[PDB]
This record gives structure tokens, sequence and C-alpha cells, in this order.
RNA sequence: AAUUGAAGAGUUUGAUCAUGGCUCAGAUUGAACGCUGGCGGCAGGCCUAACACAUGCAAGUCGAACGGUAACAGGAAGAAGCUUGCUUCUUUGCUGACGAGUGGCGGACGGGUGAGUAAUGUCUGGGAAACUGCCUGAUGGAGGGGGAUAACUACUGGAAACGGUAGCUAAUACCGCAUAACGUCGCAAGACCAAAGAGGGGGCCUCUUGCCAUCGGAUGUGCCCAGAUGGGAUUAGCUAGUAGGUGGGGUAACGGCUCACCUAGGCGACGAUCCCUAGCUGGUCUGAGAGGAUGACCAGCCACACUGGAACUGAGACACGGUCCAGACUCCUACGGGAGGCAGCAGUGGGGAAUAUUGCACAAUGGGCGCAAGCCUGAUGCAGCCAUGCCGCGUGUAUGAAGAAGGCCUUCGGGUUGUAAAGUACUUUCAGCGGGGAGGAAGGGAGUAAAGUUAAUACCUUUGCUCAUUGACGUUACCCGCAGAAGAAGCACCGGCUAACUCCGUGCCAGCAGCCGCGGUAAUACGGAGGGUGCAAGCGUUAAUCGGAAUUACUGGGCGUAAAGCGCACGCAGGCGGUUUGUUAAGUCAGAUGUGAAAUCCCCGGGCUCAACCUGGGAACUGCAUCUGAUACUGGCAAG
């Protein structure tokens, strides 16, 4: 970088990339837990995983990591899959 | 945001300003939404050197548009400062 | 009203889809002769109602597939 | 940007008095007005139709002292203006400030009127105008500036204009050295010897 | 008022009429070149190498988010020569401030270029499944905690660039918890989701501002469809995520966007695929128009940023002066490894027929940040250079016969250059020199008084009122004086087309030439001169476009013999369709509504002394869509 603000921006966006990647990995892990429970056939475990995931996707949407439409999509998809199970 | 400012037209040493409503990110003489008047800083006597569509200006203002300092002074002067 | 188009079904071999030839009568920009021109549209046919040769009324909708943005309204006159 | 050469050559080529001298003497006593200039002047080789049109255009240009680009612009304006194009062209030429200064009798010739205009001796409506091609409009007042009222040129020119047909579309006061442009001249007010349709045809080719 | 609009000529022949090509007269340009060159105004100026780039500058800002204190400029606590005034002190984040750092916002704009792109583009008109920083309306919230981390300190690695380790510390940085609907998921019951402070003043209060949520506005952006938008058929077949469906995933959002499975489709002579070329538009040039040509400047859209690729951050980028990788090239190196991207503005080299200054200023307009002051701004305003264009003006004006001298021609009389010189009498624009002197400076800063706010005459906010001030251009425009015709004319042409004619020089030579042609001793055609013609601070030449060319003919042409009827026929697609009534209302026609950016063109006005230029209203944008009517004609349908 040649410009001072551009060097500072590079540092800041690297910091943010690490922070965001940690949060995004965590949220994807919880979503994957819900999907794994759905695949196993366990509704009760599926609902438990969903109740773990729901506040996480809501909060990550509130923080701007994902759009609230994406959080709504995950919630709707998993709820429809869980309900159609028994 | 939407601003009401002066686009600089006319000729060299002889400016003529069009009062435009524009997205402020556009170039001074570029893309604008609506022209709402003009200001001639060198208009002669008996010549109308300022005309402003105050109704359109108030419509855009009550809709979020900001006003540049020169245009605000012109609006005050159309009302006899 | 609702904006619609009317045309001839030229293929119904797709599941829930048809191809409609829309015809327009336009003046030639140079010679002034009125000539016939065709527009072909992939149209959504839920229930697979349409056959090759029917005349259908269609309307524009959101994209439904890569080439489909029109849906069946009704068969004005059957084949 | 001005023709500075001998004057009567132009008249002799056009075969008529262009009034390029003050008119104290007859143009016969100053040149062989009936003979075109140069070694082969006495000859009179047939003129083509193009030659006739060209000579008419040149004669009007030389009467008013207008070069070709300005004259062409005059033709374009006359064609644009509503009405008869040739009459419009003559009216535009008559509207020139140097020509009006000559027609009021402030200048002995159009070139002297042009110098009076250029050298800031002329006022239109109380304001100095030193542009020779300035278009005078009806009800305008053209005056000699106070600093220039003592010039012998101007007194002599007014004397000379006393001995010409007075234009009716103007109103001059030789005492105050003021004149008024009442109206644009009509074609009847101008010479019947000018055949402006030839100029219009020339430029329409 | 805004469509006042249309010219031919030369050349085939012994001659003619026709046909037909070639050529010329016009207008134009981002021009170049040759000859020449005074001033000003306004505009324009790398068309080639999207070649390579030395150097400077083109993006910062905020202390009213934060720890702080490098520096200063001081207010304090403590300090040496020797001018009784005084430095010099030394310390102190106390204060104004402020280097470096955290944080916020900006850096996605502005500016450049036209490589790619023949359709993810552009233009016109429709549309639905979306997001949107700053601005703005409404309603509420704005509690209570926590763990860090730069900076800094100590050590340490490397030549450098750049790092490593450990220990301190802050917030409007970060993270839980609480709270939680008119938000999200859900049929419902329910379940779940946020936040930040900071400044001014005051006998904790109040004001300002910021923070969070939701629903609106506005603006911007993403997406979809129809029509339009180059050439080539000596490119005719192209396509397997291909076309469609179902389900999962994915996106802000619809969608083969993606994947699995199923169906076997989809495109194409109304030109798919392939090949060549190309940014598109408003417009520009030309034209009577219809057209043709074109897309420089200005404005809208798009694409690109050394080449190829990628994502990250972010409201927004797959990011000109950000990141990562790879490549070519240039450079530094201690040989281990590092650094860089002018198609920002200047500028250099180079390529070229050819295209400018390494300027001044943020005064104005606008943009970023800031509560402001202000800081930044190669945007922009200006200035420099260039006759590149357009416009304006000057280079004198009278008078002057001696029709002088010379030149040139001569029939030797004279003719002409000629009122042209000279002489005489005047005028001084512009240039030069002196003085005077607008307007682009709106604001902003201080006080002041009212409100209008409060516990408050305070802070703050609106108004007025006073003060002092703000111009890069700039020796501004402009005006007034001074001296004197002085400081200011060239270029092409003169056989016909085509305005303009003769002498000497030459002898099919030298040479000219757009076409026809000219030159071989008596050349208006070559060369010089005298004379003349046309343009004129330019004039010619070349290039290039349209015109003339009705010579691709839609307007607006032909085919017996000039070029041109398939050898003849049948016939699908296609084009066309006798007559009457009804119906329809697609074509068509009428009205209206929306849209058709601004600029440009045109008409009317207005401002620069005029003009060019600038500019106010109109007209126009001949289009498209929708709605409502008409029904003669054409089309559909029904009956004849
Ligand atoms: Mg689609
Ligand atoms: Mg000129
Ligand atoms: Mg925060
Ligand atoms: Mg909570
Ligand atoms: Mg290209
Ligand atoms: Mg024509
Ligand atoms: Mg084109
Ligand atoms: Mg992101
Ligand atoms: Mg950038
Ligand atoms: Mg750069
Ligand atoms: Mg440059
Ligand atoms: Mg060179
Ligand atoms: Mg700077
Ligand atoms: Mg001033
Ligand atoms: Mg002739
Ligand atoms: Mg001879
Ligand atoms: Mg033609
Ligand atoms: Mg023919
Ligand atoms: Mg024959
Ligand atoms: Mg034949
Ligand atoms: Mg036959
Ligand atoms: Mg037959
Ligand atoms: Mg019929
Ligand atoms: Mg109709
Ligand atoms: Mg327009
Ligand atoms: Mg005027
Ligand atoms: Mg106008
Ligand atoms: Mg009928």
């Amino acid at each position: 970088a040649n410009i001072k603000s551009a060097k500072k921006r590079a540092i800041q966006s690297e910091k943010a990339r690490k922070h965001n990647a940690s949060r995004r990995s965590m949220m994807r892990t919880f979503i994957k837990k819900v999907y794994a429970a759905i695949e196993a056939g366990d509704k009760a475990a599926a609902q438990k995983a969903f109740n773990e995931m729901q506040p996480i996707v809501d909060r990550q949407a509130a923080k701007g990591l994902i759009h609230k439409n994406k959080a709504a999509r995950h919630k709707a998809n998993l709820t429809a899959q869980i309900n159609k199970l028994a | 945001m939407v601003t009401i400012r002066l686009a600089r037209h006319g000729a060299k040493k002889r400016p003529f300003y069009q009062v435009v409503v524009a997205d402020s990110r556009n170039a001074r003489n570029g893309r604008f939404i609506e022209r709402v008047g003009f200001f001639n800083p060198i208009a002669s006597e008996k010549e109308e050197g300022t005309r402003l569509d105050l109704d359109r200006i108030a419509h855009w203002v009550g809709q979020g548009a900001t006003i540049s300092d020169r245009v605000a002074a012109l609006i005050k002067e159309v009302n006899k400062a | 009203k609702i904006r619609t188009l009317q045309g001839r079904v030229v293929s119904d071999k797709m599941e829930k889809s048809i191809v409609v030839a829309i015809e327009r009568f336009v003046k030639h920009p140079i010679y002034g002769k009125f000539i016939k021109r065709t527009t072909k549209l992939h149209v959504h046919d839920e229930n697979n109602e349409c056959g090759i040769g029917d005349v259908v009324e269609i309307r524009e909708c959101r994209p439904l597939s890569k080439t489909k943005s029109w849906t069946l309204v009704r068969v004005v006159e059957k084949a | 940007a001005r023709y500075l050469g001998p004057k009567l050559k132009l008249s002799r080529r056009e075969g008529t008095d262009l009034f390029l001298k003050s008119g104290v003497r007859a143009i016969d006593t100053k040149c062989k007005i009936e003979q075109a200039p140069g070694q082969h002047g006495a000859r009179k080789p047939r003129l083509s139709d193009y030659g006739v049109q060209l000579r008419e255009k040149q004669k009007v240009r030389r009467i008013y002292g207008v070069l070709e680009r300005q004259f062409r612009n005059y033709y374009k304006e006359a064609a644009r203006l509503k009405g008869n194009t040739g009459e419009n062209l003559l009216a535009l030429l008559e509207g020139r400030l140097d020509n009006v200064v000559y027609r009021m009798g402030f200048g002995a010739t159009r070139a002297e009127a042009r110098q009076l205009v250029s050298h800031k001796a002329i006022m239109v409506n109380g304001r100095v105008v030193n542009i020779a091609s300035y278009q005078v409009s009806p009800n305008d007042v053209v005056s000699i500036r106070e600093k220039a009222k003592k010039q012998s040129r101007v007194k002599a020119a007014l004397e000379l204009a006393e001995q010409r047909e007075k234009p009716t579309w103007l109103e001059v006061d030789a005492g105050k050295m003021e004149g008024t442009f009442k109206r644009k001249p009509e074609r009847s007010d101008l010479s019947a010897d000018i055949n402006e349709h030839l100029i219009v045809e020339l430029y329409s080719k």
C-alpha cells in the first residue's frame, strides 16, 4: 500500500476477517448440528439442535455477519424439515 | 444523500448556475434528478438574476434533501434578506 | 386490465412447459409494407393443459426457469 | 480583414460607381470608369451566367465593404429570417452601424464612417459602439461623441450628404449631429440597380 | 413563431441521341503538411503504442469516541553566568493543542481510458422476487456486566522489507447477560434477536449530538421480459446443466444459480453455431427530404485499471493510487530474500504526418471528514503553450493628374500599373506607455439585542444589528490621458469545366495535370514577368465523410437490341385475394394519460460594445406503453 489510510485499512480488514471467520465457523457448526440430527431421524435431537442454533443465527444477523433474510431462511428450512418427520 | 446545489455552467469568467437536485455523489455538472431554478451572479439590472421553484424545493426538503450553503443563501435572498 | 399476449402453441413436449409463437404485424421501417413477425416464448403450463396447435393467452411473471418468465392464463380456443 | 487597395479599380471592374469616393468630383474625372482595370481592360469578354452572379455578389460586397465570410453569414441569416431572402440580406447590410453612419452623412464614404466607428467617435443610444458590423435597430439614436464634434471631416461629410437623396427611414439633425434609425428600409428605399436574386442564386448552388 | 425546400458541368463519336462509368464545382474535420502570420473573445488540443515510464503532486479527516504526550505554545511547582529585567532554566497532559497508535467515517466518489464486449452491453417501453451508508417521518428502547488489545515497556530475529516473545492499558473496539414487538421462524401455542457514549452550561438538572429496534420516504443498486442495435451463408446445423420438472442447497432477491434424480428436450433459413469488426446512446457531419456517414469535446449507460486469477473488508468492490497468488519487466540485496505498476495531473522516452506546462489557487462551485473553526481536494476555477476551429477588429481616412517616374505591353500614336505613389489635410481603434477601476466575496468570525429553552438573565438554536475582515485569476474587464500613420499582408489561381491574358524563355526537353489534356519554334496549359481574378490572417495541398450520384432508385431506376426474364414447368414455406351481411376490433384512425434526462437543433426573447459565446421560456424529440372511442378499408371469425 502507498497511502497511509490504505495500510491501516488492510490491517483493520485482516483483523475483521479473523473475527468474522471465527463467528461464521461457529454458526455453521451449529447449523450443521441441526442438519445431522435431521438426517439421523431423531426429531427430539433435531429440535434441541434447532433451539441451540436459532439464537445464534438471529444474533449473527443482528451483528451484520449475515443478512436477516439468511437467518430467516435457515430457520424456515430447518423447521420445515423437522416438522415433516413424524 | 440527495442535495440541492449549484451546477456551474455559463462560460469562462462568466458563470451561470443551474440549481439542481442531485445524488451528492455525482459530479457537479453531471447526473441530476431535477432542475429547480438558476442563479446568474452577473445578471444585469432589470434582469432576473435568480429564479427558484420554491414549491419543488420544499417538496424535496420535506423529503430529506439537504441544501448547499449557496442555495440556502439564495433561498433566503428570494425572501428579501 | 392485466397485460396479456395471445399465440399458438408450437411445442408441448416439456413437463409443465410449452412454447408459444406470438405474432405481430409491423410496418417495415424502410419499405412501409406491413409484415408478419414472430416472437417465441417459453411459457409455464401447470397441469400440462396445452397441446400443440392450441391458441393460448399468456402473461408475464417472475422467472420460473432459465428461459421461462411467462405463464399460461387460459386456452382461448382449443385445438 | 479590410480591402486597403485602390478604390476605383473596384468600381471599374463592376462597371458602375460604388460610391467609394466622397463624391466631390464626378467619378469620370478621376478614372476611366467605363473601362475595367488592367492591361486588357478595354476588352469585354462575354461573361458566363456564373460570372454574372459572381459580379453581382462582389458589387454588393464592395459597396458595403464586407469580406466573404461575413457576407456569407449575412446570407445565412437572411435565409433563416422570415420573408424574402434577398430583401432580408439588403436590410441586414443597411443595418450595419458603419453604413448607418454613412447614410446619416457623418462620413463622406463608408470607409470614413468605418474609421469614425472604429476610432470611438460614434454612440448608439448614448453608449460608445466601435464595432463596424453592429446592427442598428429601429428607434435607435446614433450620435457623434462630444469629443469628435469638432472634426472637420464630419462637417464636410454632412455638407456632402446634403447633396444626395436623403434616406426616408432615418431622421438626422445636422445641428446636434444626432440621427435616429426610424425603421428598416424597404427594397423601394434602396437602389433598383441591385439584383439580389442573383446573389441568392449564387449562394444556393 | 418554432419544416423558406431540391442548379449542374466535363469526358466515348466524323457528327447525333441514348446508355453508362470516371471526374469536378459544395459543405465538413480532434486534422497534418507547405508558404505566410497583427490583436482579441470563446472553444479545442495523443485519433498512433490498452507501449515503457525518472520525479513531484492526484485521499484524507475527526482530540466533541479512546489511552495518551513525541513536538510546541504557553499556564503552574522547584532553578546557573550577569542588562537589576531579563533571557537561559528543569520539571509538570494542568491548557491550548498534537507526532505515533486504537476507533469512526471516507477511500466503491471525484478523475482516466475504450482494451474487451455484437449482447451479463446499450436504447425504448414494460415488470417482480430484492437490498440500500450518509439524509429524512413515526413509535419505542438506550439496563447490568466481562474478557482483551494496540500504543508503551523489556528482550529479541533480519542487510533490508518485515517480524517474534513477554508484561502493562483505554474506548463509541470486542463479547455475554437482561430487556423484546406492529421484528424473524411458526398454521398456532410458543421460541428467538439489539444498543454507546460524548460535549456545553449550571443554583445531580437541562440542552445539543451520537447509539439500538421496527415500519415508512427518498436516493442508489441487483434482477426479469419485449422490440431495436454491424458485416459474412465460399459459416447450416448448434446444444447434455444442455431444455424442462421434482427435491435439497444457495442468494439481498427470482432463476440450472448449484447438486441429485426424472423426462428428452432447447436453439436454428424471422439465420442458430462459427468467423471478421466494434464500446452503446443523447447527438455530430452531410442531405430538400428520405437517407448516408459517424460516436472527438459535452452529458447518460457500460467495461477496464501492468497481464492472468482470487477472495477479504464493507451499506456498497470481487476495489486505478487496497489484499493474496502466479507471470513478464524494472529495481534493491549482506544472495537468505525484498520492492514496483501515470489508461489521475504535470512530465520523460518511444511510436507517429500530428496533439501543450514537471504552472497558480482552493477566492468561487462541488466532494471527503469535522459540532464547528477548519483540514484535504491535479475535481474544479484559472493561468501557460499552439492560427486547430468559430467570431470580432485592425493593418488607416479624405483629398490628390503631374494622369509624374520606373515596370510591363505597343500598331510607336500610345495603353496600362493610376488616385495607385508622392504631395496635402485629417483620425488614433488595436498594439506601446502612463494613470484610474467594476464584478465574480455568498459566507465565515467577533460581539449585541430579542425570542425559544430551561431551575437558570446560563448553555445552545433562530432571527435581526453592529463591527473589523475573505480574490488564485490580477498589472482583471472596462474607462481616461500621451505620441505618431506610426508597429501590422499574405496565399492560391488566370486552356475548358472556372472568376481572371499578355510578353519573353524552353522546343515531346524541362516540365504541368482533378478530368479532358498541354509541351515536337509563332505555348493565354511548362518557367519568369507585367497585368488580372478569388480568398485574406490566412491561403493552398493531402487525408477523410456526405453531396452532386435518380450511379442500390423507400421517397426514387431498370431488364426486346445498351448490364439484366431462370430452358420449361409443378409446387411446400411465403406474398397477394371476387362479392354480400353480421360480428370482432388486430392493423388503421381519433382523443387522453405516462414516458421520451439535460445539453444540442429550431422559434421567440434576455446578457457580454457586436458577434462567436452565454442564457429564460417554448416548440420539437416524428417513438413506446396504457386507457377510452371510431369501424370505411385490411385482417380474424360466422353465414352466404
Ligand atoms: Mg433468467
Ligand atoms: Mg477573420
Ligand atoms: Mg460497537
Ligand atoms: Mg438477548
Ligand atoms: Mg476495440
Ligand atoms: Mg439527394
Ligand atoms: Mg453505429
Ligand atoms: Mg461482507
Ligand atoms: Mg481504490
Ligand atoms: Mg496510478
Ligand atoms: Mg498523464
Ligand atoms: Mg518520432
Ligand atoms: Mg495532499
Ligand atoms: Mg469585490
Ligand atoms: Mg473565364
Ligand atoms: Mg514561345
Ligand atoms: Mg443516393
Ligand atoms: Mg439505369
Ligand atoms: Mg450484344
Ligand atoms: Mg444484353
Ligand atoms: Mg423464356
Ligand atoms: Mg406455375
Ligand atoms: Mg377480399
Ligand atoms: Mg386497435
Ligand atoms: Mg431533451
Ligand atoms: Mg443585445
Ligand atoms: Mg433554448
Ligand atoms: Mg371483414
